[PDB]
């Protein structure tokens, strides 16, 4: 047992004669595969088991033995010994990395090379070394790519840092080389996958979407990708439906491309309801487009959006992105205003959307967001009007302007629905008490900004006009 | 025998008055008004032998929710609790305004917070009535003493929710 794995590992001291050397490593690392125990895992962890052999096969490239049957020595090792990482640090980048250079032009050496690297990438901390080597890592990869088992698909942690310029250099060079591995790779779902989300870690510069809608080729495989590879796939939707939310900018008249992912996008919010994996990007995504599109599917999006509020309460920035949607939804199409209330049939999205302002009082681009959306309802719909008023809103907003008060934003949004809200009603003394010094106060606080002012000069024009001697107070 | 202060705040028109009068004065359903100011009213529970409490239910008006809510109505008083309706997240939203205000403006002679308790007003109504699911993220996050549905017309739950809050609130 143990007596005989002593004498191969002092055998293996020896580096006497390379074939009895690789020999003894073969039948090491056949015995050390198996079910049995955790003999091989003996906690020992000893480095003069494999440092040696990476020696001699650096040293001794043209030795293909040790290159063929180390590394799977090494893969078996980590993949049985759990503190293996931890004794990789606290180097072996740099030997794996030679060895991908020198000699690793074979597709068998070099299989077992970036399956290597992409094992130990999963542990953390060693990739800043494997980015501040001397062997050209990422020219290494690109020069490694037609085999199926394309493992460069691990290249994914290296582009979590590659600085601007060489990140436009990697998209030219890298977009080359994997528009080809994404055409002959179509039926490999884990290689699609892990090529969507390369294109979303390299798509971070904003310069660079010019060169990936250099020919429209983004938005067409992306499409595609989502249409055929994965119809129920929810990682695939998630990173497409990442990239359609980070591929939003000023070129985003796509008219044709447009009605296209907007249906697609449809389809994600449609068939995966219940994680942050796909509701934010594609509500934000949406609620762009939309605007641009509409210039049926508006109720599939209050349905989406109301599911959105009710199944993420928790997250901050599922509700603002949801809401946001609705208000970008209502402002281009009105004729759902009697499509939406507390009456059955109609999504009761007034109190979720009420709720979100509460929860989320820390935050002013929830408020900014919700108090748009339920502006604009209310300026919709006149029946909604005494009903808020009903259900603590003014002095409710009151209270967040006086708790927020350093943005302008926030200030003129809660103007602009105290002005659409008190449209068309009558108050009393009390509720103007409890409302002009506030809106004086918020407005004096910020005089500079002028919606905050023609907002708030509106809302007090609205609202100003026994019970003589009370008014006279 | 002793005597203590029970402060009954929520949003308006939450039936404010219904559960005070159904608890002492016997009065529940009956008109849907406007309270205008603070109201008061007197219970005497004989919780043990030789042992007979009174209780002062002080009913705050919630009208003038963006006035400052003085701390002179928190001020000697023993207890709270918070009495929402359930057709509303906006009485939802009120009630965490509400916890926020007397968690800031509230003391006690051991510095403890006084209990607190969520009454789910008026579960006897369509169609948000037995939520009590989405009430728990609330319940268990606002560390409310308790949480207890109600309808104060049918007074379902009106006595054995009190019972248990006045036991917590003797409890220390």
């Amino acid at each position: 047992d143990e007596e005989t794995l002593k004498k191969l590992i002092v055998r293996l001291n020896n580096v006497q004669e390379g074939k009895q050397i690789e020999t003894l490593v073969q039948i090491l690392e056949d015995l050390l595969v198996f079910t049995y125990s955790e003999h091989a895992s003996k906690l020992f962890q000893g480095k003069n088991i494999h440092v040696p052999l990476l020696i001699v096969l650096d040293s001794y490239m043209r030795v293909a033995s040790v290159q063929q049957v180390g590394w799977s020595l090494l893969c078996k090792l980590i993949e049985v010994c759990p503190g293996t990482m931890q004794s990789l640090m606290g180097g072996v980048h740099q030997l794996i990395l030679k060895m991908l250079t020198v000699h690793n032009a074979s597709v068998n050496l070099s299989v077992i090379g970036l399956k290597t690297l992409d094992l130990l990438l999963t542990s953390g901390k060693i990739t800043l070394l494997i980015l501040d080597e001397e062997s050209d890592i990422f020219m290494l990869i690109f020069d490694a790519m037609a085999n199926d088992e394309q493992l460069g698909c691990a290249l994914h942690v290296l582009f979590e840092r590659v600085s601007e310029e060489q990140l436009t250099e990697f998209v030219e060079n890298k977009d080359y080389m994997i528009l080809s591995a994404l055409t002959n790779f179509k039926d490999e779902e884990e290689i699609v996958l892990h090529v969507l989300h390369c294109l979303h870690s390299l798509a971070i510069p904003c310069n660079n979407v010019e060169v990936l809608m250099s020919g429209n080729v983004r938005c067409y495989n992306i499409v595609v990708e989502a249409m055929k590879a994965f119809p129920m796939s929810e990682r695939i939707q998630e990173v497409s439906c990442c990239l359609l939310h980070r591929l939003t900018l000023g070129n985003f008249f796509n008219i044709l491309v447009l009605n296209e992912v907007h249906e697609f996008v449809v389809k994600a919010v449609q068939q995966y309801p219940e994680n942050a994996a796909l509701q934010i990007s594609a509500l934000s995504c949406l609620a762009l487009l939309t605007e641009t599109i509409f210039l049926e599917d508006k109720l599939f999006w209050l349905e989406a959006c109301y599911k959105a509020l009710t199944w993420h309460r928790k997250n901050k920035h599922v509700q603002e992105a949801a809401c946001w949607a609705l208000n970008n939804l209502l402002m281009y199409q009105n004729s759902l205003h009697e499509k939406i209330g507390d009456e059955d049939g109609h999504f009761p999205a007034h109190r979720e959307v009420m709720l979100s302002m509460l929860m989320h009082s820390s935050s002013k681009e929830v408020f900014q967001a919700s108090a748009n959306a339920l502006s604009t309802l209310l300026e919709q719909n006149v029946n909604f009007r005494k009903i808020l008023l009903s259900k603590g809103i003014h002095l409710n907003v009151l209270e967040l302007m006086q708790k927020h008060i350093h943005s302008p934003e926030v200030a003129e949004s809660g103007c602009k629905m105290l002005n659409h809200l008190f449209e068309g009603s009558n108050t009393s003394l009390d509720i103007m008490a409890a409302v002009v010094p506030k809106i004086l106060t918020v407005m004096k606080r910020h005089e500079t900004s002028l919606p905050v002012q023609l907002e708030a000069l509106r809302a007090i024009l609205h609202f100003i006009v026994e019970f003589h001697h009370k008014l006279n107070m | 025998d002793h005597l203590f202060k029970v402060l009954v705040v929520g949003d308006a028109a939450v039936g404010k008055t219904s559960l005070v009068q159904r608890y002492s004065q016997d009065s529940f359903s009956k008109h849907y008004k406007s309270t205008v100011g603070v109201d008061f009213a007197l219970k005497v529970l004989q919780w043990s032998d030789y042992e007979i409490v009174r209780l002062q239910l002080w009913d705050i008006a919630g009208l003038e929710r963006f006035a400052a809510m003085t701390r002179l109505y928190y001020r000697d008083a023993s207890a709270c609790v918070i009495m929402f309706d359930v057709t509303n997240a906006t009485t939802f939203s009120n009630s965490q305004r509400w916890k926020q205000d007397l968690d800031s403006k509230l003391t006690l002679p051991n510095g403890e917070p006084v209990p607190c308790l969520l009454l789910a007003n008026k579960c006897d109504l369509s169609p948000w009535a037995v939520s009590r699911d989405q009430i728990d993220r609330f319940s268990k996050e606002n560390g409310f003493t308790g949480w207890t549905e109600t309808s104060v017309k049918e007074n379902k739950n009106i006595n054995e929710a009190m019972r248990v809050l006045i036991e917590k609130m003797m409890r220390n």
